[PDB]
């Protein structure tokens, strides 16, 4: 499915919504066709691969056991309650799959807040015992680079992979294992509404003339001040980001944000 | 050479989420089928006790393929519970983002999820690009030249000669397959357009971000309307309009001609994958509280009786658990819903899925593009009638052909074409409203301590409903009943096969090791298991 030439990527889907996979399809300069044909060899990916069933399982085995080695990209949290039975693929639990494959990878990237920190299914009361990759597999020595967000900016995945392929090492990482080159600033310190924040100019409601005029969204719940991401700088889809669409940041690149940042419309 | 025995497809790839399909085949034909969904997350459990305003942010993470749709359903549900009537512009903006979602979603489905069931990409290397260009130019107003198609063939040749087939590794068409019928030229045209669609879908998704912040997972809806004041500006409207016009051109000149050419080559697929009953909720309202004000109207049809469309009664929905991994066997209306996981492993106590089994007046109902198209046709919708008749005329088949895997696939294209044109009508109405001086996009509201609410979306896969019970101003119960739950859930406590299970009976299987025929039918429903189970 691979051999020498392009580096092999094995992409796994655990407890996920496929929004992180969709974000990679939005890749821009390079676009996803360049990435799959020229940059990398995408050797397993359940959303887009041709093979199904036994043939897909054999594709996975061939990729994982390749003497050229592979990089793993992981989407979704790992459900660990009840011996992992809340998530299975090919009748194996996701915990077992990841425990067997991820220690064999040359590098692991946990892509999206679910894979990095546990995400939406780990919010209270966490009925499936979902965990992020590093938490679930600590004991096996797996240390995934965490690219957080729900979903992350795909600029940050491509930039991390390019860095790794050039330098054969991870870039500088923060204390949540996220690259500092993308996650070193709060959303707020990069926000165009910062002068209104400083002036104590807050929108009191979404229907208000203050919201119409672009006043700060802090009183309406904005988590920009406690959230590390590059959204105001890179934007999404080459055109917009939540505060420029008039909605507060909900904190989606932070651990446990579903419980820490709620209620989303309060500060 | 015909097989008797079981076949299991686990994972079913080229869907959203985690699906296991099991069939029994007798003499080369499927005799029995099971639809098993193998991931549970439990978002309904997680929502209990939270602020109703937070629900849309959680439920949007039901699914990133049908992104936005659940934020819209939850916001419609909480709008309804609080009794707010959102401003006209909020309805326009929400409707425009939804229209853009349908175009993105269906283009990606046909090329990137479905087409590898029917296109042998490696046979494109054998094609004559000059012949292929002639064929592509004869089916579309867009002119394609031999050199355009040679560029694609040259790129694919370098790819395959690397020995790293990537997403094509172990494809069912490698080496040839008796159920793959396209000639090399048609495989090259489809492959070229697959690759083209990888870049076009970037623009189709960007259209949603112009008003809606970002894709995936938009962030512009609130209870009472929308937040995006910039969406009123002529610059953002022009940006949306240009992305819409380019996406529409791809639908009309690339997707629909390819769909028709593949359909014509696989006309035997009019004989497999039919279903009996259809449900649809309507979409694109003028009035948020009247489903019959929607561009597509709601309706219910039993046993293909389109002369007697029945009104949609929301109280006749019950979700079964007898064959699902939940406690007990009692079906529930979603305002009395229960999500009590209890795993018994595959077929333990006759349970085999994490999906519930929704039934309407006790019947299993297909939802999605075929239900939306057939019911709107039967209601005299003039746009749907025009496109559907032209499609039937071009393929040379009668209306009965729509009750099939081919027909379902065609209906997805029909709905894409009709919605792509209707997005221009909505955009003009929105422009006209701003020009009248209406610049309001959000209305004020108050949270009740006790309330019931429901929000209805007809999403790209069909009828979506979110149901809330507010108690003490918090979420007392929140239940999602999602299109793929209808279509791909398991049997009910009357042991009725679900639409996907029933539609698989009769499927021929040429090679049990490479059961592409099962994939063709399953993929025609466009399954979404994160959606179906949540
Ligand atoms: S991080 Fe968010 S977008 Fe990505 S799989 Fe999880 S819920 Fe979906
Ligand atoms: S809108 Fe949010 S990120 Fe921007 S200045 Fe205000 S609090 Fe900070
Ligand atoms: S919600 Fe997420 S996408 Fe950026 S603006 Fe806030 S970190
Ligand atoms: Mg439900």
């Amino acid at each position: 499915l691979m051999g020498p030439r392009r580096p092999s990527v094995v992409y796994l889907h655990n407890a996920e919504c496929t929004g992180c996979s969709e974000s990679v399809l939005r890749a821009f300069e390079p676009y996803i066709d360049t990435l799959i044909l020229d940059t990398l060899s995408l050797d397993y990916h359940e959303t887009i691969m041709a093979a199904a069933g036994d043939a897909a399982e054999a594709a996975l085995e061939q990729a994982v056991n390749s003497p050229h080695g592979f990089i793993a990209v992981v989407e979704g949290g790992i459900p660990t309650a009840a011996n992992g039975i809340y998530g299975k693929v090919a009748n194996h639990t996701m915990l077992d799959i990841c425990s067997r494959i991820l220690p064999k990878a040359q590098a692991v990237i946990a892509y999206g807040t679910c894979a990095t920190f546990g995400g939406v299914q780990a919010a209270k009361p966490n009925p499936t015992g979902a965990k992020g990759v590093n938490d679930a597999l600590k004991h096996l020595g797996v240390k995934a680079i965490n690219i957080a967000g729900c979903p992350p900016n795909p600029y940050n995945l491509v930039g991390t992979i390019v860095y790794y392929l050039k330098n054969k090492a991870a870039p500088e990482l923060d204390s949540l294992n996220r690259p500092t080159m993308f996650f070193g600033q709060t959303v707020h310190e990069q926000c165009p509404r910062l002068p209104h924040f400083d002036a104590g100019e807050f929108a009191p409601s979404f229907e208000s003339e203050e919201a119409r005029k672009g006043w700060c969204l802090y009183e309406l719940g904005c988590k920009g001040p406690v959230t590390m991401n590059n959204c105001p700088k890179i934007k999404f889809n080459q055109t917009n980001w939540p505060v420029d669409a008039g909605h507060p940041c909900i904190g989606c690149s932070e651990p446990d944000f579903w419980d820490a940042m709620t209620p989303f419309y309060q500060n | 050479s015909s097989y008797s025995g079981p076949i299991v497809v686990d994972p079913v790839t080229r869907i959203e989420g985690h699906l296991r399909i099991e069939v029994e085949v007798e003499n080369g034909k499927v005799k029995n089928a099971y639809s098993s969904s193998t991931l549970f997350r439990g978002l309904e459990i997680i929502l209990k006790g939270r602020d109703p305003r937070d629900a849309q942010h959680f439920t949007q993470r039901t699914c990133g393929v049908c992104t936005y749709t659940h934020a819209l359903a939850s916001t419609r549900c909480v709008d309804n519970a609080v009794g707010v009537h959102i401003p006209k512009n909020a309805t326009y903006i929400r409707n425009l983002v939804l229209g853009a979602q349908y175009l993105h979603d269906h283009i990606v489905h046909f090329y990137h999820l479905h087409a590898l069931d029917f296109v042998d990409v490696t046979a494109a290397l054998k094609a004559d690009p000059a012949k292929a260009a002639k064929v592509a130019s004869s089916i579309s107003p867009r002119k394609t030249t031999a050199a355009d198609l040679k560029a694609v063939q040259d790129k694919l040749k370098t790819f395959v000669e690397t020995g790293q087939l990537g997403p094509f590794t172990n494809a069912y068409f490698l080496g040839g397959h008796p159920a793959y019928y396209l000639d090399p030229e048609t495989n090259l045209i489809a492959t070229a357009h697959y690759l083209e669609a990888l870049r076009l879908q970037v623009k189709a998704a960007r259209a949603m971000a112009v008003f809606g912040a970002k894709n995936p997972h938009t962030q512009f809806t609130v209870v009472g309307g929308v937040t995006c004041y910039d969406a009123l500006t002529p610059q953002r409207i022009a940006e949306f309009e240009a992305l819409w016009k380019e996406t529409k051109a791809f639908v009309d000149e690339v997707y629909i001609p390819d769909l028709l050419v593949v359909a014509a080559a696989y006309k035997d697929w009019t004989q497999y994958g039919g279903t009996d009953n259809f449900i649809t909720f309507g979409e694109f309202p003028k009035d948020e509280y009247d489903l019959n004000s929607r561009f597509f109207k709601p309706g219910v049809v039993f046993k293909r009786d389109f002369k007697n469309i029945k009104p949609f009664d929301k109280m006749q929905i019950e979700e079964h658990v007898r064959h699902s991994w939940y406690e007990g066997a009692e079906a529930r209306h979603p305002w009395k819903g229960q999500t009590q996981p209890k795993y018994t492993d595959l077929h333990g106590d006759d349970r085999y899925s994490w999906m519930k089994a929704p039934r309407y007046m006790g019947e299993p109902m297909e939802t999605g593009p075929l239900a939306q198209v057939l019911i709107a046709y039967s209601q005299g919708h003039p746009k749907v009638k025009a496109v559907t008749d032209a499609v039937l005329a071009k393929l040379g088949v009668g209306p009965e052909a729509l009750f099939s895997t081919l027909g379902r696939t065609a209906a997805r294209g029909i709905e894409t074409a009709v919605i792509a044109e209707y997005v221009g009508v909505m955009l003009q109405e929105y422009k006209d409203n701003i020009a009248k001086g209406d610049n309001v996009i959000c209305a004020p509201w108050e949270m009740p301590k006790q309330a019931e609410g429901v929000g209805f979306v007809n999403a790209p896969r069909g009828g979506l409903s979110h149901w809330i019970r507010i108690e003490d101003g918090k979420i007392g119960n929140f239940q999602l009943v999602v299109p793929s739950t209808w279509t791909l859930g398991p049997r009910c406590d009357k042991n009725k096969l679900s639409p996907v299970e029933a539609s698989l009976i009769g499927t021929p299987v040429a090679d049990a090791k490479r059961p592409v025929e099962i994939l063709r039918t399953v993929h025609s429903f466009d399954p979404c298991i994160a959606c179906g189970v949540h």
